[PDB]
């Protein structure tokens, strides 16, 4: 595949400057590696892509809008050649992906890119021929219980109202009762989503505020229809087309971060949930390489919805963010080694003694 | 101190029940009575696991029964052990389901399953701990599945560490005793792959097969199967009750058993097991234990294991042993034979000991493994089923009730994700 | 003066106590209920050596010892049964839950509610030391309590105490059997918890004294109890120093510093020469030059670890009985001779010895016999890198399909943990590949 999962770094800061946090990751360009203040051990990691965005003026830099230009085409030509496509990101509070996603308003993230150019690529291209309509979900994954967040909400305390999920043989998972909504400008889903963030769960772990204990899902459905009969008015098809995002949390190590009660469930639930995405991802690779092999789809429940949206003419990514905060190397070293074995090269031997190439 | 729940559901469930107390009752030396006339003073250190305190120093069961129709368990109180029980434990309803699932998990089992759980709390919050619940119940019946598993998915939504063992009957290939077993049984094995920890998938015929070839019995009754399932369900727990040169539990067999949490269907098996007048030509020795284990006419699924490979095995000893025999021979097996097992794991055997086997015996072991056989039985289910499904034979009974079809066509969809994933690894796979 | 807690753990530990103080009470002679019917003889002393054994006013002894397994199963047995009324009544057995033959359990769901316990009686056994707390640790790798709660008890006593002498005779799995089927998941992270903070982590292996059961004492047949019993002799062959009076007594201060070049490669074996049988017994000299023959032989290893695949970069030595150090001299520099050997450069004195008068004793019904004298080898080598080298091949292929793994993080634990502690165990086997060539410039 080209599946090419990908990274980035934060550029450390004002306040870190303060504190001169001293720098951990060295880079080549390519080729990304690390040290350690014993200064003995050593590790070094490959990846597709490298997007080294620290220095300022270092050549090869990493630019907002260059990580968008770097995977956006093949979403809108994956898209509009008919298909589906989800994105993954993966990392932690001092990383910072929310910087990388959205962004702030001056300082123009992802998702706003990516729906603005599909806005202009729609109003470029409506005919009176063709007609494009696209709507909206979001919802969030919670101790392994679906809550969407759109829902607003009603007199009662936080029952943060469960649905299922539920499979049609034709085009298989989905959810009953999920909420959707339309899309005309990018300011509509700016709100939507700004609210959804609200119910989305966080909890003060003795990190910080802001970590999340939920996995947050954005879907986008697209509805193209151009198909018109020489007979007479006919649509003989109307093509759909599923566009995904979402944002995960780290991995919690709860050996050292003591926290127990309602938080370790969370964690360990997320924790699970991010085993079976890694080895989604692994199966992933290994099937598209010439093996045909199972997948463990209905292990979790996300999944459990992707099922479509990351299989067969299914062209997907995953997105890392990490810091080089000293005080972070540990989850740091952690994030890179949840990725890495969507490598190419995981030591494929070579057999051949088919020998029948007669007439 | 560790304890334990039993479930039943069904005429199979109530009816291995009496059965299987009356069996226990005699391992720990208890009579119908409810009081004790064993010997020793270990019988009764340990007897917690299962039973609760009396007044006049007797003892009782923490059992529970379900079944909806009281034609059963009448039967049940003009027994021999059914005078013990606590008659509100005898939870029951009326208007029996005919056979359907949805009838025993729509209408009346999702009526009835707050009534039982005012017994399952009652028994649970007074263990000063817990280990796990148990069940035995049937697929192909009624209430056996339906009101069954809606009290597993019930109580797994509340108690999501605890462990649920569901010792449950699948049906057979060539005869079978009710028509509609695949619908029932499909809709079972959905509702429980994603919902138990593990379950002891067993089968009719190969009990059958014993008692006409192997123990040269001539004409045996239900009550001489479940009399095998019993000891089945006894030998595993020996370890948690009575002590052993290497303890063992629940928890330890589901975790070295069940690699991925899907893949937890079992094999179990029993060793030793004779002809009343054949047993002098023998010993007791664990050479002979483990020749006459892992052979095709010991198990209990009729399913054929060189047809395929395992994952991995268990087996729990009970008596006076030398760890180095067992050892020795494990590893001549996993030499010998080593095609059946895996590549991709290194050593795939664990092993319990215990220093107290039963009232009349000198060893035994109690065999449990995860394979692939498993799949025929499945394979098989599946055909029956899109035989039927394929034409909407039976379906208006269980649509009538407030289903659909895209519920049946979920059921079948996870079956055959869950045959794909064990032949998954039939092949030779290599390089 | 000068004392040794021991902790013991997991049903191994207590197995291996249930022996080692059966033991101890019979060298000293010592009755089971903690009097000294040997003192009524005597009258007098300190035979009853504080080393071990703390004493009362009344007369009665206590051993300075605990031990934990989570499983009452087990220790109700030593609270009920011939040996009972001896021990401190308090042995934390809060065996509300197992621990799975799983790391995440006991280290930390069921690592936390005892191991505040078991410092606050470490506490109140050392204030009433007036040495040296030498800590011995009997626990097992592949077994649930003994690897993970062992983990956090060496680390947690790190900060505690810090500056003393902290040893573990653990048990390691042989590299073919086994009583389980992820051994190595629960073997190899205390692996990567002690390499900081033990001092020296004895091993042996079951395999290899189940071939010693029937090549020498000729038994084929054994229990569990027949390999405690070697065990205790091991144990009783280190302590025999500090505890009663010898030549060249040694100190478990010695041990650490004489066996330990580098700090990481703190784990070396063990092994008992004379193993032989009541009829075998006779038939034989057992003088001292065929017995330090056998102390470097393959066969009697107590693990399965071909030294000829490597080297030796120390080997330490606990005699007994009558010896005399000329013969001692006499047998080193007949093994010294050997081309079958190759001690390593940087360590051309190779030997530390230490001696004490007081042979074994014999123990009624048991397996070995009675003699005038014995040995105990110990050795730190880089053969036994091979071992760990076979277990990243019985790690890898299942942390690369990820089998066994979810009933792991239902209990908390993090899969980068792995990797991170491979890696770490990878750096260890470059260590024992390093070292072992005889560099020039
Ligand atoms: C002289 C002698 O050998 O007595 C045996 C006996 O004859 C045989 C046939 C027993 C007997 O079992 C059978 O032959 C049998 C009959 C019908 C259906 C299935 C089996 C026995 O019932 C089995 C029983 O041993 C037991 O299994 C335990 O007592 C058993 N408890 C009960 O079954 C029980 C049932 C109702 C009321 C009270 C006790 C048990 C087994 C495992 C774990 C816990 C308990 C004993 C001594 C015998 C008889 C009685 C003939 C054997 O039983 C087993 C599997 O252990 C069959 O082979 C063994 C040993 C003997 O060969
Ligand atoms: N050499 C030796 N090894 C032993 C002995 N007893 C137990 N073991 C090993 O210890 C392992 C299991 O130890 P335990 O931790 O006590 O297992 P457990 O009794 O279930 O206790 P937990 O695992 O902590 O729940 C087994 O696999 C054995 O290989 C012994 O007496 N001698
Ligand atoms: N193996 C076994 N199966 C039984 C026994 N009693 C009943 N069954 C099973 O019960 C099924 C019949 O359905 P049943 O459970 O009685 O229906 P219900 O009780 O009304 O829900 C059959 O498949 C039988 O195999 C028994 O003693 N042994
Ligand atoms: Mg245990």
């Amino acid at each position: 595949s080209q599946v090419t999962v990908a990274v980035r770094v934060r550029p450390f800061s004002k306040r870190e400057k303060t504190e001169k946090a001293s720098q951990v990751v060295f880079t080549n360009g390519e080729e990304i590696t690390v040290e350690h203040p014993d200064m003995k051990q050593v590790y070094s990691f490959i990846y597709d892509v490298s997007f080294w965005s620290f220095d300022e003026c270092h050549p090869g830099y990493a630019s907002q809008t260059t990580v968008y230009e770097t995977l956006a085409a093949p979403l809108l030509d994956r898209a509009f050649e008919g298909y589906n496509t989800c994105l993954f990101a993966y990392g932690q509070t001092g990383s910072g992906k929310s910087y990388t996603m959205m962004g702030l308003n001056e300082e123009p993230g992802i998702i706003p890119r990516f729906c603005e150019d599909l806005f202009a690529q729609i109003a470029k291209k409506q005919t009176s021929e063709v007609s494009y309509h696209l709507e909206m979900s979001f919802f969030e994954v919670y101790n392994e219980k679906i809550h969407d967040l759109l829902v607003c909400k009603g007199e009662n305390g936080q029952r943060k109202q469960p649905l299922r999920a539920r499979e049609h043989p034709v085009s298989g998972p989905y959810v009953e009762g999920l909420s959707m909504n339309v899309v005309s400008s990018y300011s509509d889903i700016q709100s939507w989503l700004e609210l959804g963030n609200k119910q989305r769960a966080t909890a003060a772990t003795g990190m910080n505020d802001k970590s999340s204990r939920s996995h947050s899902v954005f879907t986008l459905v697209m509805t193209q229809t151009k198909t018109e009969v020489v007979e007479g008015e006919e649509h003989d098809h109307r093509i759909t087309s599923r566009i995904n995002l979402v944002d995960l949390a780290g991995s919690e190590r709860c050996s050292t971060a003591h926290s127990s009660g309602q938080r370790l469930k969370e964690g360990v639930s997320i924790n699970k949930s991010l085993l079976t995405l890694g080895k989604v991802i692994s199966a992933l690779s290994e099937q598209a390489n010439g093996k045909r092999v199972f997948i463990p789809y209905r292990e979790s429940t996300l999944t459990w919805l992707l099922k479509e949206s990351l299989g067969g003419n299914s062209k997907t990514a995953m997105i890392a963010t990490v810091s080089p905060a000293a005080s972070n190397i540990e989850e740091t070293l952690s994030t890179l080694r949840y990725a890495t074995q969507a490598r190419l090269i995981v030591n494929i031997a070579k057999v051949n003694e088919d020998m029948n190439a007669k007439l | 101190m560790r304890e334990i729940v039993h479930i039943q559901a069904g005429q199979c469930g109530n009816q291995i029940g009496a059965k299987f107390w009356e069996v226990i009752s005699d391992e720990h030396g208890i009579d119908p009575t409810g009081s004790y006339h064993g010997d020793s003073d270990l019988q009764l250190e340990r007897i917690n696991v299962y039973y609760n305190e009396a007044t006049g120093n007797k003892y009782v069961p923490r059992a529970i029964l379900v079944d909806l129709e009281p034609g059963t368990m009448d039967s049940v109180r003009s027994g021999p052990f059914g005078q013990i029980f606590r008659p509100d434990n005898f939870v029951f309803g009326q208007s029996g389901a005919g056979n359907n699932w949805a009838k025993g998990h729509y209408t009346e089992g999702a009526e009835l399953v707050d009534s039982v759980l005012d017994v399952v709390r009652k028994e649970s919050e007074s263990c000063d701990c817990l280990q796990g619940f148990q069940l035995t119940h049937s697929l192909g019946g009624g209430t056996g599945s339906g009101m069954g598993t809606l009290l597993i998915s019930k109580i797994r939504e509340e108690y999501p560490d605890r462990i649920m063992n569901t010792f449950s009957v699948m049906p057979s290939p060539k005869v079978s005793d009710t028509v509609v077993e695949p619908y029932n049984a499909t809709l079972s094995v959905h509702q429980l792959v994603e919902n138990t920890d593990e379950t002891y998938c067993i089968d009719n015929e190969a009990l059958y097969d014993i008692c006409f070839r192997t123990l040269k019995l001539t004409t045996p009754t239900y009550g001489d199967l479940n009399h095998l399932v019993s000891a089945t369900m006894s030998g595993v727990t020996t370890c948690l009750r009575f002590p052993g040169q290497l303890n063992a539990d629940l928890r330890k067999l589901a975790v070295n058993m069940v690699p991925f949490p899907r893949l937890h269907f079992f094999m179990p098996g029993f060793a030793p097991l004779t002809s009343r007048g054949s047993q002098q030509y023998r010993a007791l020795t664990v050479p002979e234990l483990t020749q006459q284990m892992f052979d095709s006419k010991n198990m209990m699924a009729a399913c054929d294991p060189r047809h395929g490979r395992y994952l991995t095995v268990a087996a729990i000893f009970r008596g006076r042993m030398s760890m180095k025999e067992v050892d020795e021979q494990m590893l001549n097996v996993q030499n010998k034979n080593s095609s059946y097992f895996v590549e991709w794991i290194p050593n795939n055997v664990k092993t319990a000991v215990c220093d107290i086997p039963p009232r009349g015996l000198k060893m035994s072991a109690t065999f449990i493994g995860n394979s692939t056989a498993i799949q025929e039985l499945f394979k098989r289910i599946s055909e029956q089923f899109t035989a039927m499904f394929r034409r909407k034979a039976f379906l208006h009974w269980y649509t009538g009730e407030g289903m659909d079809e895209m519920e049946f066509t979920e059921a079948e969809s996870n079956m055959n994700d869950l045959v794909s994933e064990y032949q998954q690894y039939q092949d030779a796979t290599a390089d | 003066m000068r004392e040794c807690i021991s902790i013991h753990v997991g049903q191994a530990g207590v197995q291996i106590g249930n022996a080692c103080w059966e033991l101890y009470c019979l060298e000293h002679g010592i009755q089971p209920d903690g009097q000294m019917p040997s003192d009524k003889t005597i009258g007098g002393g300190d035979d009853s050596f504080n080393t071990f054994f703390s004493e009362t006013g009344a007369g009665k002894h206590v051993p300075r010892a605990v031990f934990v397994d989570l499983e009452p199963t087990v220790i109700d047995e030593v609270r009920t049964g011939t040996y009972r009324q001896l021990f401190h009544p308090e042995q934390l057995i809060t065996g509300k839950e197992d621990a799975a033959n799983n790391y995440a359990r006991g280290h930390y769901t069921i690592g936390k509610e005892i191991i505040d316990l078991v410092l606050d009686r470490i506490r109140k056994l050392a204030d009433q030391c007036t040495g040296l707390q030498g800590f011995l640790v009997f626990h097992s790798f592949g077994g649930g309590t003994g690897s993970g709660f062992t983990s956090l008890l060496m680390e947690r006593l790190s900060v505690d105490y810090g500056k003393k002498s902290k040893l573990e005779f653990s048990i390691y799995p042989a590299p073919q059997v086994s009583t389980a089927v992820v051994e190595p998941y629960n073997s190899i992270l205390t692996t990567h918890t002690t390499l900081e903070h033990s001092d020296c982590a004895f091993m042996v292996d079951n395999e290899a004294i189940y071939d010693i059961c029937r090549r020498n004492l000729d038994i084929e047949r054994p229990t569990y109890t027949n390999l405690n019993r070697l065990i205790s002799q091991i144990v009783s062959s280190i302590t025999a120093s500090l505890r009663f009076d010898g030549a060249l007594n040694v100190d478990l201060t010695e041990f650490q510093t004489n066996l330990v070049p580098y700090p990481r490669i703190h784990f070396p074996l063990a092994t008992y020469a004379p193993v032989i049988s009541a009829e075998k017994a006779y038939h034989e000299q057992l003088s001292v030059a065929e017995i330090t023959n056998a102390c470097f032989e393959p066969a009697n290893q107590m693990v399965k670890c071909d030294p000829r695949h490597g080297k030796y970069m120390a080997c330490c030595l606990l005699y007994r009985g009558d010896v005399v150090p000329k013969d001692v001299n006499a047998a080193i520099a007949t093994i010294k001779t050997k081309r079958s050997i190759q001690f390593v450069d940087w360590c051309p004195t190779g030997f530390k010895v230490g001696i004490n008068y007081q042979p074994p004793t014999v123990v009624p019904g048991g397996d070995l016999a009675k003699v005038q004298r014995a040995v105990c080898m110990l050795s730190n080598t880089t053969a036994i890198a091979e071992a760990w080298a076979r277990l990243d091949h019985k790690f890898d292929l299942m942390y690369a399909k990820r089998a066994f793994v979810h009933w792991y993080v239902g209990e908390g634990m993090e899969e980068g943990e792995f990797s991170e502690a491979r890696e770490d165990m990878a750096a260890l086997e470059k260590d024992y590949e390093e070292v072992g060539v005889d560099s020039v410039e």
